[PDB]
């Protein structure tokens, strides 16, 4: 049972969704998501004559204000019984100390915990911008479909009618359907990240490879993103206009690996649409006597006396990051 | 309420250095909004260094063979030299040009007490106004952290460079911030020149080892922030609620089963049995002036009313409490507040010269604790230069050179706050007996009078003299 | 309560500066309001300056080899000098030709006391009716802001040029606001002349290092302020609602549901039931004249009154509130309410010299520090300006000159307030005491009597004289 | 409550040391956020050592051989090489370079009364600016755990290195944990070396035999910990609710079976019956504004209101137990809070006086018993250290040789704080009845004065050969 300080980590890597498009966090001292609550939108056009000043102006009460957020709390156990990551030939003399090897080895858990809060947190936010759904959902918990709102002009399918595939390899320039996708997009679409084979059929088009730079011609700091998150986020270069990314980000389940994106999809979007990272309560009765309800994230190091008389890294969260406008993104299954 | 202050179970120095600036910020907040700080650093100020802090040259002159009266006349050659470097009157002895040796002492004692250290440099002036090149600049306490900020390391140490048996090589000095848009970039300060030159003057009071802070105020201080608060509140909702009052209107009607009924009914399709009591109220309060006093009645049509039943009645007790909880911190903190803060209340003759000779000590234990070091820095450094200059000089028969025996030649004691007074009577039966018994020296008397006896000597020769010549009575 | 009064966390010079105006023109409002501002500086006058400030010049024979008779001849011609120059009775020694050296020191404590900060200037008066051509104008602190009003820069800080070390090179003066009409402008003045002179005397006391403005006064003053309203208005309050008194009627009739089933009916349709029931009420207080007192009890037709139970009833505790918070801000601020305003209780003999003797000693301090920077400043210009017109003659033997020894040469004390009594009996033992062993010489004695041992020995030489010619006994 | 701090029934070694690191940590909370630790070290400071611990040197001249004369003479020369040597104005005599003689004590005896014992250990100091090569190193009492933190074994017990009787050959140093990231690694450490140089000065008080740990203080400091915690809590408690007042809305309605059947029909099927009494009230708070103050009544429709019936009313009696547990755990602990934090009431003279001699006499006994321990062994390693640089001539008559009498040869005692004032008439007639019987001593003398007889009466030459030559009266 370490302080709840020994929470250093000073690594914020999420693959470039909740730190570009989900900026805006909410955490709450109350339990559910109350959209009427968060301001949004302001109505932002009207004024007064030259007299005298009109009414109150509020938050517009948001017509849906309830949705359970995803109070997440994992733990594990920092037993002092394993040899840990051993970093190359730092002294093992102090992994030896049961004192180090216990601090590292919670540094250790709790980074594992906050990576997986981050990854399910990614396959909450590719769910949201691929159809506007969100399944909060888990066994002895009923399934509550979070709904932004995405429209069925946002999920216009690309196999409908004529599919990229079932089309000419040579001669066809599928930046007709980009276009296409994108003025029902309510915005403009500046990254064009696909899944890898998506990007693979769309770039089987000779236009396409003509048509791209490769080039770094560097934009804005999409460039840095990638350099900073070299893992999944490829930015294979610009097709002149617009961005061209691919993630291949993968998530490891209970017994097995995949993907989190499916077959061959597309969001078209801005890189400035917003999002909400509305979170609720934290219910952990130190949480509650510190002020720690309203938070992102808390850890906290703890023994147990009695039947399972250990130690363990506890981390507990709630979030229910969602999309401002499901409209902002056109969801799009390939050929 | 132990949640917005928490204190970690380590040893003190790593239990305040992570919540450094934290504990720091909130002395800061504690010692601008209340005025408990101002008064007791300007009593330490007034208790420690007084009017003015007297220097006086002692060299080894037994252990050094020096003759005791070439040591003193060479004594007096430096401290005129020495007064009258130090009386500059254009504040120029100071970098910044604002701040005579007085201030010196003030700001470096006054930093010393609230982070527990002080930090002097010895630099070169080249102001030509003076014989004496050097000046002496100040460096403040946020200053000092790990180049950019950076956390505690292996040797670099929240800014102190150190070895692994702790000797403070030199440190990271961070760039001012004022004004308040000026970035930080840290600079080595070696603590001392290996010569033995005095140039990072790092005062502070270690409380154990490997400590490279001093003490702080606000760590025993957030109780005072969280009792004047509760008791400014407690006292305000006991004034506002004195004679809080409700005017409201009842009346008799409320025939139960009837009104019930008539409710009911209202409710499903009779709303004008009540639109027709509404109305008839309304006239009733327009036809009555319903009114109590200068102010009009808040309406209120029959059968509701506010139920101010209160909470407990008996006495606050914050009365001893509060006495309790000041005399507490009083003799805490160290400063008696029945002058922190003025009380008269039955205190007694032993009362006070008791307490006032065992605080009056104990602030003389505080001087000589933290007065002396840079007292003796400053005046090592300003005799090195003296030395440098030729202005004084040394004796000819050195048993050690200067420079090895800076410590043997630069002997030094100094004088505080002025003479004592308290009583009177106390200190003249004092005088007396040592003056007939001989039990004072020259130096433990000039100590106890804050006088000179080569000056009362000399005056007392000229008072004769001029009585004599007069024709009055020596 | 703590929104309408807001400390930031941070450094002190950093958390005033910005809040500067407010904070100022709240303390001009309770300085104003507010008499306790006038009894402490009117008490911090009587005790620093008192009657008169005297000059005493003390150059330094010893160091600049100077005879100290020639010394003291020199001084005795600067000081009649200085004092026939400061005696003027035009009250024309100032540029507003409106206050004599007496009120210079008055308003220059008063402001230093109030802002922390002083502004005098040394301008060329033209007026020829005096030998000296030097005039010193004092200098509001309104006038010191950035060029035009700017916020804070790199090196102009409200309202002060400085380079990167601090070092205070000029001033924005902005045009005078009276009449509350004229625009400001910003004018550059330079803090001193390189060659030493004096020219813009701007005397503060820093809390820290780079700190540029002094000490306020409502930033611990907020709390009376809203001590004296409530206390004001729970007297108001207690005193009108002693005896609040409600005079409605009541009756018996109220048959319950008889009673609701006439309300409803008249709701519906039979209000002649309400009508021919007020006409008899109505009747009913014609016939009795329905009067308690001296007035009419009001027009209450049966079944409605107030209700007027109260809150709770237990002792307000604002006396022990107010005499411990009194107590505490008292010896905060620093000068005892025993005497701010005047309590006699349970104050004994102990007490009150202790208190007496303390309190002395530390507006002793207060002087010596707040007292001498001006003093020392003034004697500056104006003997330089004597050496300029060739009034007193400086010594020949001259080790240094005097453009590069000022502060040698220059060197002098001051003294404040007249001779102390308190007891009687305590100063005349001390007197005698020091009288018998020599223990006082020549200069602390003129300072602990206010009087000077040239002129007490020659009026004795006279008393012996005079009482041996009259026939009087010596 | 005793839950959360558990004594075990034996012996109070085995009852300590297994719960060693909680109770010291513990310690060390208390100590961190309380101030009475702080006050205590301080008053225990000023009254062992106070300004200074002077070294007197008494070699065994009697039993030795040695003439007295000579032994005073030869303690001349280490009296003056000691003092010479303990002024080093640098700081320089620690092996960390940043603590004086001064510090060497005050760590010393703090860790000593903290923890219980003291760890010093004689280093040869390479630095060439002194001639003696031996600093002395304090070491923490962390570091004394068995090799690699192993439990408590046959003979390494605790990190002492033991045999079978007990005694104590070296000791197992852990490396030093700051910063917080250091490993620990254990040396080994002999107490002395076999010809009786001091090197690991290890000084403690243990209670009983086969102890090898001092005594503790939060083992009797739980108690104000939750004290303190109780009253905090309890008057917040008091504050907050001398005033909490509900605010709720009643009416009559309420027609027991009408209600409760119109309550059922709800439950039912009759809800519509709710919603419409739900919307008249809604209307009536609405027409109304039900408002108390300066605040909105929180919205009550009828039928429900907090029942705020309260416990008993008694005093809570806190007063008298905590002035009982003050006086209480105060002469325990052993130093009195009447000046812990320095009550005044009903304190009298024969209080006052008796109190100080005996708290004085106790301090006494405490410095006598903690202090001479430190001294001695410093002294003997400084002395050995002077013989063998023949810094210091050893008699030539020597009946044993240095190394076999380091004990009669190193001989010596130390004088603590300063003069003792209390109330200057007792000590006044005390000096004079023994300067008049001849009931003092020099040794006894010079103990109870802190002087030096030797120095007093040649500066009682020099005192009357200047006033004689001046004119004065000796």
């Amino acid at each position: 049972a370490q302080l709840l300080a020994a929470n250093e980590q000073k690594f914020k890597f999420d693959p470039l969704f909740l730190r570009l498009f989900f900026r805006e966090s909410y955490p709450f001292t109350t339990e559910k998501v109350y959209l009427s609550q968060i301001p949004g939108l302001v109505n932002m056009a009207l004024y007064v004559s030259p007299i005298v000043s009109g009414e109150v102006i509020r938050s517009r009460g948001g017509s849906t204000s309830e949705f359970t957020p995803g109070y997440v709390k994992p733990k594990h156990e920092v037993n002092p019984q394993m040899t840990l990551r051993r970093l190359p030939d730092e002294d093992p003399q102090n992994l030896a100390d049961p004192a180090y090897r216990r601090r590292r080895i919670i540094m250790q858990n709790m980074r594992d915990e906050e990576l997986a809060i981050a990854q399910v947190e990614e396959m909450q936010a590719v769910s949201a911008v691929l159809k506007g759904k969100y399944t909060m959902t888990g066994e002895a918990f009923d399934p509550v479909e979070v709904d932004m709102g995405r429209s069925e002009e946002n999920n216009i399918t690309q196999s409908g009618g004529t599919e990229w595939s079932k089309r000419d390899k040579s001669t066809y320039d599928p930046t007709d359907d980009i276009e296409a996708y994108a003025l029902n997009a309510s915005g403009v679409v500046n990254i064009i990240v696909f899944d890898p084979k998506g990007w693979a059929l769309f770039r089987s088009f000779k236009a396409v490879k003509e048509k791209l730079d490769t080039r770094r011609g560097s934009n804005s700091e999409l460039e840095t993103a990638v350099k900073d998150l070299g893992k999944a986020v490829s930015y294979k270069g610009m097709y002149g206009d617009v961005a061209i990314v691919v993630y291949s980000g993968q998530y490891v389940e209970n017994g097995v690996k995949k993907n989190f994106l499916p077959d061959n999809t597309m969001v078209l979007g801005n890189t400035q649409a917003r999002g909400l990272r509305t979170y609720g309560c934290i219910q952990d009765a130190d949480a509650q006597r510190e002020g720690i309800n309203a938070s992102a994230r808390y850890p906290k190091n703890w023994v147990t006396t009695g039947d399972p008389a250990r130690e363990f890294t506890m981390i507990q969260s709630a979030p229910l990051m969602l999309l401002a406008d499901p409209d902002e993104f056109v969801s799009v299954q390939l050929a | 309420q132990l949640r917005s202050w928490n204190p970690p179970s380590e040893s003190v120095d790593a239990a305040l250095l992570p919540n450094f600036t934290r504990g720091n910020a909130r002395a800061d907040d504690l010692v601008r909004n209340n005025g408990y700080a101002a008064n007791a650093i300007q009593l330490h100020q007034d208790h420690i260094v007084g009017s003015f802090f007297r220097l006086s040259h002692r060299p080894s002159w037994r252990y050094l063979g020096i003759g005791e009266e070439e040591a003193r006349a060479f004594s007096r050659e430096v401290e005129a030299a020495w007064k009258e470097f130090a009386e500059d009157d254009c504040c120029c002895i100071d970098v910044e040009r604002k701040r005579t040796f007085t201030m010196m002492i003030r700001e470096g004692v006054a930093m010393h007490a609230f982070n527990g250290e002080l930090f002097v440099q010895a630099t070169w002036d080249t102001s030509s106004s003076r014989l004496f090149r050097t000046q002496f600049r100040m460096v403040s306490p946020k200053r000092i952290s790990n180049p950019n900020n950076t956390g505690d390391s292996r040797n670099c140490r929240a800014g102190v460079q150190i070895n692994d048996s702790g000797a403070a090589l030199g440190y990271y000095v961070s760039e001012d911030g004022y004004p308040g848009w000026m970035p930080q970039k840290w600079t080595w300060i070696p603590r001392e020149l290996p010569g033995g030159r005095a140039s990072f003057i790092h005062v502070f009071e270690p409380v154990e080892d490997g400590q490279t802070r001093g003490a702080n105020v606000f760590y025993s201080v957030m109780e005072q922030m969280k009792m004047l608060d509760t008791l400014q509140n407690t006292q305000l909702q006991s004034a506002i609620v004195k004679a809080m009052y409700a005017a409201t209107i009842e009346s008799e009607l409320d025939t139960q089963s009837a009104m019930d009924f008539i409710l009911g009914a209202n409710s499903q399709e009779q709303r004008e049995r009540l639109t027709g009591w509404i109305g008839e109220i309304a006239a009733y309060y327009a036809a009555a002036p319903v009114r109590l006093g200068g102010a009009k009645v808040p309406h209120l049509m029959p059968g509701d009313s506010l139920n101010l039943q209160t909470a407990q009645d008996t006495d606050n007790g914050y009365s001893v409490f509060e006495q309790s909880l000041l005399r507490y911190i009083a003799a805490g903190l160290g400063v008696s507040y029945e002058q922190l803060s003025r009380n008269y209340a039955q205190m007694s003759y032993s009362t006070a010269r008791a307490s006032a000779n065992e605080s009056w000590a104990y602030f003389m234990g505080r001087r000589k604790f933290v007065a002396s070091r840079q007292a003796s820095q400053m005046f090592l450094c300003w005799l090195e230069e003296a030395i440098v200059r030729r202005v004084v000089t040394l004796p000819s028969k050195a048993r050690f050179s200067f420079q090895e025996a800076r410590s043997a030649w630069g002997n030094c004691d100094w004088i505080g706050s002025g003479r004592m007074a308290i009583d009177g009577l106390k200190e003249v039966q004092e005088a007396v007996m040592l003056i007939e018994a001989g039990l004072s020296t020259y130096e433990k008397e000039c100590a106890k009078r804050g006088d000179d006896y080569q000056e009362i000597f000399a005056q007392q020769v000229r008072e004769t003299m001029e009585r004599r010549a007069a024709g009055l009575k020596p």
